[PDB]
RNA sequence: CCCCACAAAUCCCAA
């Protein structure tokens, strides 16, 4: 049909596979899409109630707004920039509150499993914080011991990565394509041996040997690239790979009626 | 703060000459540290353990 | 023109290195003179 | 160090042995030789500035003692216990400065001290007119085995970032 | 500044997206100008990054040591055998294009540490302020918002 | 201080791991290298924060305040 | 040819309090 | 302030990010980098103030200067090494690079000169696209050493009617020269389109480079085995030599040149030979070095590097020097407590002899620090003489 | 602080659309697109695919500063076709192939469900 | 030393010659013991010149 | 519109790679001719060029202020195109030597050849050509 | 010294620099916050009225 | 308001 994929392998958190019958600037402009504005969810705006640890304040804000959050509904909400209401209604927002009591006398460990939702959820699986481990901790926050106290109101709203980290569910990307150079995009540095001197890829094998002296095929073109995806886990990853598709698609028809009005 | 404590001073004047202590000795080895010190009107000045 | 051929002699005032004496010093004592040689050498023909 | 001249065993060594430094570190490990039981039965000496003048002293414990990575008298009275030791304070963090120009050492030893991070524990509760403290302060992977004594470990400067040396055609 | 006296300032900011990458995906902190190498000739800098890198890949923490027997070929072998170009060059790639960068470029880790000069603290600019008393001129000092 | 979270280079999740990688280093007596191979860290950006961390809370928080 | 690229402090730590 | 220049007028266009911000081929003339450097501003209030600092202060009438009748502007260091990679006989560009790369010039005539080869592909070689920012009716011609009208070497430079005919671009050619291009132009056409002349150059020079990338690193500085053993034999000779002018010496049998003392003839003969064994090993590691370098590539290139900065990274340093006279003798009757007394061999009295890339050893790198104090010293004093001289 | 923001990112622009015309005067059915809100992630693509096709002349994109979310893109071909007819058909092959695409994808890993 | 000196056939050549340098000043003897060139003497003491040749 | 200004065979003496990983110098001697000289840059990288070889040279003025290329137009090209070497570029100095061995150089973007022989003193051009070389 | 021939002066500002290569000589990139507070004063022309009144 | 400290800034080079 065109651009036909091939998968390597894959599990809970990264997928490899080849692709095929592309243009370089279309497998850039995915890489991009995918690293730079897959919307999801991540905490914003924090109200602190009550501290009394060790650590500073907005600091622990900070930490807070990057623990990943179940993004699978994202879609069915709305930013709180587009929604006619003030302050953030049910129908653009998502509240998270939290407990810490020092009451034992070792030191208290504060996991993300420790937050709670709070706002009407309205049916959608969205804000539960991912617990990666077998162990059901979510990554530590802070810590206490029999005389601290926090009291934190959290408010989750839409955001995407490319303004900010905060909303980024890729985190990981990778990128190959001609590993035995035979397009001669580039040479490689050497100070005795250009083989030597450098190791060879694991996609080597794929492609074939260069032939060892054929003549430079000048009209060749690039194809055949290999990506590996590894979502941070706030989404499945063949989730962000069809979001990012969508959102570029959606990008060009937006702009394609753009045009149509204009 | 470490490097603040074993610190010295001399008094020569308020401009300076250019052919005595500034430079660093022979007999400077081992007591004193061959680099840290501070540029500038003060250099060969100040020294340190 | 006089301030512009100061300056275009005191632009090297500074990117200089510091035996016959040269340099900065000698520069002093030609412009400044000072009537000491410090190098009372001449050419003979 | 303290050097014998005279051997049993040959031609020279200095006077400590294995057995001494077996016994220092049982000491440290024990969390009872000290430094002063070093001094006691004779095996460091104090040199004043004064008496360099009339020692002949040995840069590495095994330079001359018996009969490409770099360029490496039969008379010793002393050697030195260890080279890396002639620097000071701040120049003891500067990895392998060796291997650089001396003036280029010599700024980083002024500049380093304008470095934030942490400089105590209690600043919670120690008020003052100024105060830095970085949010995650990382100890370099690059050390030297100095500043291990100077708590730097303990309290580091700065952190690592993944550097990288190219013109990316701006700025 | 870097621990070399390499010291010097932020020019602007990139993000990933089109921060050049390299292969493993590994997209670096910050970029510095090549051409600072050689006229200030610091080359112990450069050791310093190769010995970060493969101290991180074997996790086992380096050695700086001023006067030893540590020399750069040692490391070279033991980079080279974690599976990387011996002397640290690698491949890597134009964030806007993805096209295969022409030459190489040497990438490590490397510690710095953050100085005490923000510009926010040295802006300052002034238009009809306060005037001096006794000389009816404008007053000094940035913090008294002098000219 | 707090084991940072979100590798700065990469982006992958820190820090959940990092009570796991220290009894790695006590019960199970290995080195750093497998402790991270069998926690899972390939690329070195993620690696090198649990390597150079250094905890302080630690010794803040072991004083008596109130 | 490591020639000792690397030192541990509570290895060395362990393996002492072993040796004694 | 110290001349003329420091002091020129400009335009402003607002931008965000609270800083200054200029270009960097000014950055010469007011000899400011970017370490950390700060810089002031004044506005005129009045009319004839703006207009007299619009006619006589502004940069483009600036360009050359006056006090050494050669212009003090000039393209610089990433431009420059980028410039000279470009301007190569073995270069090539293909159509999706060009096409974009001549929008980048602003004032393009909207043209696309014929490929210089049609066989498989239109290409062009980088002479080619880069005459486009020359402005037409330029002619130069240098011919230097080289250059028989059908240059082997490629050194010197032509250009007929603002196109390129042969040559490689150099700061020889491009930089701050006497018979610079830059001169040529502001003399011939009008001392403000060398403005928009530097404009055009830069971005598609850095627009290039950009997709290109240039870098260096480690590999750069070490060198070929055998070679670097001949560069450690011709220091074992040039040791000899010395030891053996010693013995000579110390037999109270010399040459006892006229006028100067015997010992003065020791330590001149001695410095001499000193000084060709560091040049000669410098020569020698420079001809090893291999022309896919990219340190090699840089100095020869011109902005930044010297044959100094990579014999001492490579092969010797030399002996320290403190005011000519080698290091003397501190304590009684030697230079250092670890030396035996009344030795005059370049390692006792303070020779460098290894090199930055295996690092140096303890003595070696007291004396390097007494060099380097030295220096700081007297350029710490001379500053404020020289201003007082200057005032 | 008083500077144009950090929604020129991506949040468009207040009373106007996503782009803007203008015919260049220096070439025959040459018309220069400028476009806001956005960045390579789409001009790269764009100029490429564009250039593509055989029956367009000349194509090119740039952004003026990485400063400002904007970039400009110039256009000009034979006699006759019109440009603005040329890149939405440009967009239409784009829109088709990402769709195949995506279909191939999600058939793919399907397919791949383990087990 | 050497000196570039019109050659006899209408050019220059570089032609070795003999000088003498000092190590002291003085012009009102020098400028009269026999054998020496009397016009091409110089001295970097410049007042001395003044002194004796003229303020030209 | 389009003529030939000058065609010959010639026989390759040697090549010359010049450090020069893509680009080498060319010179050979004509064969009906005894003393035309010719020396030239080629892309061996991209066109294989063996010493010992017989070429084929052609001056070719057009095609059968100029403006904008064409992209290569896929369509029909029916032009002096029946060669492989096909190249643009322009001639910069004229040179009589031996009083009636006229030399002409020309230049190629980068690259450069150089022209002889006596007896076309006035066939050959006039600034640009263009250059057919097959196999 | 400090009066006369050098004096405070008003409508200046002092910041840090850094480089563009997309900034032609003539121009320099100024802060809109300096852009705020520095001024310069006009006189109202019937030339001027529309862009000084819509700038009031 | 002065006096003292304390720091930046001039961190080269040419071929
Ligand atoms: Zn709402
Ligand atoms: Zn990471």
């Amino acid at each position: 049909e065109g651009p036909q994929v091939k998968i390597r392998e894959a599990s809970k958190d990264n997928v490899d596979f080849i692709l095929s019958n592309v243009d370089l600037a279309m497998a850039n402009s995915l890489r991009r899409v995918m690293i730079a504005e897959i919307p999801t969810l991540a905490i914003d705006s924090v109200e602190v109630e009550t501290n009394t640890t060790v650590l500073a304040d907005e600091f622990i804000a900070h930490r807070l707004g990057l623990i990943p959050l179940q993004s699978m509904d994202i879609e069915q909400l709305e930013y709180s920039r587009d929604c006619f209401c003030e302050d953030h209604c049910d129908k653009c927002s998502v509240v998270l509150t939290l407990q810490a009591f020092g009451e034992s006398e070792s030191t208290t460990n504060v996991y993300s499993k420790d937050l709670v939702i709070v706002s009407n959820l309205m049916g959608r699986n969205i804000g539960h914080p991912i617990i990666q481990d077998k162990e059901g901790n979510g990554v530590l926050i802070c810590k206490l011991r029999k005389g601290q106290e926090l009291k934190l109101t959290c408010v989750a709203k839409k955001g995407i990565a490319k303004e900010h980290a905060k909303w980024g569910p890729a985190a990981a990307i990778e990128f190959e394509y001609d590993p035995w150079n035979k397009l001669k995009h580039t040479d490689y540095w050497y100070e005795q041996d250009s083989a030597k001197e450098w190791p060879q890829s694991k996609n080597c094998e794929y492609e074939d040997p260069p032939n060892e002296g054929d003549p430079f095929d000048y009209k060749a073109q690039a194809d055949t690239f290999y990506m590996n995806v590894e979502s941070v886990g706030s989404i499945p990853v063949d989730q962000v790979v069809v979001r990012g598709i969508d959102t570029l698609q959606k990008k060009v028809a937006s702009i394609l009626l753009a045009l149509t009005q204009m | 703060t470490l490097s603040h404590l074993r610190r010295t001073n001399t008094p020569i004047g308020r401009d300076g000459k250019l052919a005595k202590p500034r430079q660093l000795h022979n007999t400077h080895w081992g007591l004193v540290c061959p680099a840290e010190t501070p540029e500038g009107q003060a250099c060969g000045l100040v020294k340190n353990l | 023109v006089g301030v512009l051929a100061a300056q275009s002699i005191g632009e090297p005032a500074t990117q200089m290195t510091l035996k016959v004496t040269s340099g900065v010093p000698r520069l002093k004592e030609i412009l400044n003179v000072a009537k000491n040689m410090k190098t009372p050498s001449l050419t003979v023909y | 160090f303290i050097v014998e001249d005279d051997e049993s065993l040959g031609h020279k060594e200095l006077k400590v042995r294995k057995g001494h430094i077996a016994k220092l570190m049982a000491t440290e490990y024990q969390d009872e030789y000290t430094w002063s039981s070093l001094l006691n039965e004779g095996l460091v000496e104090y040199i004043d500035a004064e008496e360099e003048e009339s020692i002949l002293i040995a840069m590495q414990p095994e330079d001359l003692e018996p009969a490409a990575k770099r360029i490496r008298a039969t008379t010793f009275t002393h050697c030195e216990i260890h080279p890396s030791m002639i620097l000071g304070v701040a120049a003891s963090i500067i990895p392998f400065p060796d291997h650089n120009q001396s003036p280029r050492n010599t700024y980083q030893s002024a500049m380093g001290k304008q470095a934030m991070g942490v400089f105590l524990t209690n600043y919670n509760v120690r008020m003052d007119t100024m105060a830095n403290i970085l949010y995650y302060p990382q100890k370099p992977l690059g050390t030297t085995r100095a500043m291990e004594y100077l708590k730097f470990r303990e309290l580091p400067a700065g952190q690592n970032a993944i550097v990288a040396i190219a013109c990316y055609s701006g700025y | 500044a870097s621990r070399h006296g390499q010291k010097g300032t932020i020019g602007i900011t990139y993000r990933r997206e089109d921060m050049p990458f390299t292969a493993e995906g590994i997209v670096p902190d910050l970029i510095i100008n090549p051409h600072a190498i050689p006229s200030r000739m610091t080359v112990a800098h450069l050791i310093e990054c190769l010995l970060s890198k493969v101290a991180a890949l074997s996790g086992n923490e380096g050695d700086a040591s001023p006067f030893t027997d540590i020399t750069v070929e040692g490391i070279s072998k033991l980079l080279r055998e974690h599976g990387y170009q011996s002397r640290g060059f690698e491949v890597m790639y134009n964030g806007h294009t993805g096209k295969k960068l022409m030459a190489q470029i040497f990438f490590g880790p490397t510690y710095y540490q953050r100085l005490r000069h923000m510009v926010d603290d040295k802006i300052h600019a002034r238009a009809r302020g306060p005037m001096q008393v006794l000389t009816r001129q404008p007053v000094e000092g940035r913090s008294r918002d002098g000219g | 201080m707090i084991v940072p979270v979100r590798c700065f280079s990469c982006g992958k999740v820190v820090g959940d791991k990092w009570e796991s990688y220290l009894n790695l280093l006590q019960e199970d007596e290995l080195d750093e290298g497998t402790a991270l191979s069998r926690l899972g860290l390939k690329r070195y950006c993620c690696r090198r924060m649990i390597l150079t961390h250094v905890d302080l809370i630690e010794k803040f928080l072991r004083y008596n305040p109130l | 040819t490591n020639a000792s690229p690397f030192i541990k402090r509570d290895r060395m730590r362990r393996n002492f309090l072993r040796m004694r | 302030s110290l001349h003329k220049m420091s002091m020129m007028a400009h335009r402003v266009k607002v931008i965000p990010y609270s800083t200054f911000r200029l270009n960097l081929s000014v950055t010469s003339p007011y000899n400011a980098d970017f370490d950390g450097d700060e810089m002031n501003l004044h506005v005129p209030q009045s009319e004839e103030t703006r207009a007299e600092l619009s006619q006589l202060c502004a940069v483009p009438l600036q360009i050359v200067s006056p006090q050494s009748n050669k212009p003090c502007m000039g393209i610089v260091q990433d431009t420059l090494c980028g410039i000279r990679k470009l301007t190569l006989r073995d270069t090539f560009i293909e159509l999706d690079q060009v096409l974009n790369m001549l929008y980048w010039v602003p004032d393009w005539d909207g043209v696309i000169p014929t490929p210089a080869i049609i066989k498989p592909k239109p290409l062009w070689s980088g002479k080619q696209i880069l005459s486009v920012a020359i402005p037409n009716g330029i002619h130069l011609q240098r011919f230097d050493e080289g250059t028989t009208l059908l240059s082997p070497k490629d050194n010197g430079m032509l250009i007929i009617d603002g196109q390129i005919i042969f040559g490689v671009v150099e700061k020889k050619t491009v930089g701050s020269s006497n018979g610079g291009l830059i001169h040529v132009v502001t003399r011939e056409k009008g001392p403000q389109v060398c403005a928009k002349l530097f404009g055009n150059i830069q971005k598609v020079v850095n627009f290039w480079l950009l997709h290109n990338g240039f870098s260096t690193g480690i590999g750069d500085t070490i060198a070929d085995g055998p070679t670097m053993r001949e560069i450690t034999e011709t220091i074992a000779e040039a040791k000899k030599k010395v030891l053996d002018v010693t013995k000579e010496a110390q037999a109270n049998l010399l040459t006892a040149k006229h006028g100067m003392t015997l010992r003065e003839s020791f330590e001149d003969n001695v410095v001499r030979f000193l000084n060709e064994a560091r040049d000669k090993a410098g020569r020698l590691a420079e001809v090893n070095l291999k022309d896919l370098n990219n340190v090699k590539q840089m100095v020869m290139a011109g902005s930044k590097g010297s044959f100094i900065n990579i014999a001492q990274m490579s092969a010797c340093v030399g002996q320290q020097s403190v005011e000519g006279k080698r290091i003397a003798f501190g304590f009684v009757d030697r230079t250092l407590p670890h030396f035996s007394k009344d030795d005059y061999s370049p390692e006792s009295k303070g020779f460098v002899e290894n090199s930055y890339l295996r690092g140096l050893t303890p003595q070696e790198f007291f004396f390097h620090a007494m060099g380097g104090r030295e220096g700081l010293i007297d350029t710490a004093v001379k500053t404020a003489e020289t201003g007082y001289i200057q005032r | 602080m008083n500077a144009p923001d950090r929604f020129e990112l991506f949040l468009l622009g207040e009373g106007e659309s996503k782009l803007k015309i203008d015919p260049d005067t220096k070439a025959p059915n040459a018309v220069v697109i400028t476009f806001e809100k956005e960045d390579h992630t789409l001009g790269n693509l764009i100029r490429a695919e564009l250039l593509n096709d055989r029956k367009v002349l000349f194509a090119a994109y740039k952004v003026e500063h990485p400063f400002f979310a904007r970039f400009k893109l110039r256009i000009q071909t034979t006699e006759g076709y019109d440009p603005k007819d040329a890149l939405k058909n440009a967009c239409n092959s784009i829109i088709n192939k990402l769709g195949a695409l995506k279909t191939n994808f999600e058939t793919e890993w399907n397919l791949q469900t383990l087990a | 030393y050497d000196r570039k000196v019109p050659s006899p056939t209408g050019e220059y050549v570089k032609e070795p010659e003999w000088v003498l340098e000092t190590d002291g000043v003085n012009l009102s003897e020098v400028m009269t013991v026999p054998g020496i060139d009397p016009t091409r003497i110089y001295t970097n003491s410049f007042i001395d010149i003044m002194e004796v040749l003229g303020i030209e | 519109m389009s003529n030939t200004l000058f065609d010959d065979i010639f026989q390759v003496s040697e090549v010359d790679p010049g450090r020069y990983n893509k680009v080498c110098r060319i010179e050979a001697a004509s064969t009906t001719q005894d003393q035309c000289k010719l020396t030239l840059d080629i892309n061996v990288e991209l066109f294989p060029v063996a010493a010992q070889d017989s070429l084929t040279v052609t001056i070719a003025s057009s095609l059968n202020a100029t403006r904008s290329w064409r992209p290569p137009q896929a369509g029909d090209r029916s032009l002096a195109d029946d060669y492989d070497y096909v190249m643009y570029g322009t001639a910069y100095k004229f040179e009589e030597v031996s009083k009636d061995l006229i030399a002409v150089y020309y230049s190629f973007g980068g690259l450069l050849m150089r022209l002889e022989g006596n007896y076309r003193n006035l066939n050959n051009l006039q600034e640009n050509a263009y250059l057919l070389i097959r196999r | 010294r400090g009066n006369l021939m050098g004096k405070r002066v008003d409508f200046s500002a002092r910041t840090v620099i850094s480089g563009d290569p997309n900034l032609e000589l003539d121009q320099v990139g100024v802060p809109k916050s300096i852009a705020k507070t520095l001024t310069y004063p006009e006189v109202v022309t019937p030339y001027n009225i529309d862009r000084l009144t819509q700038l009031v």
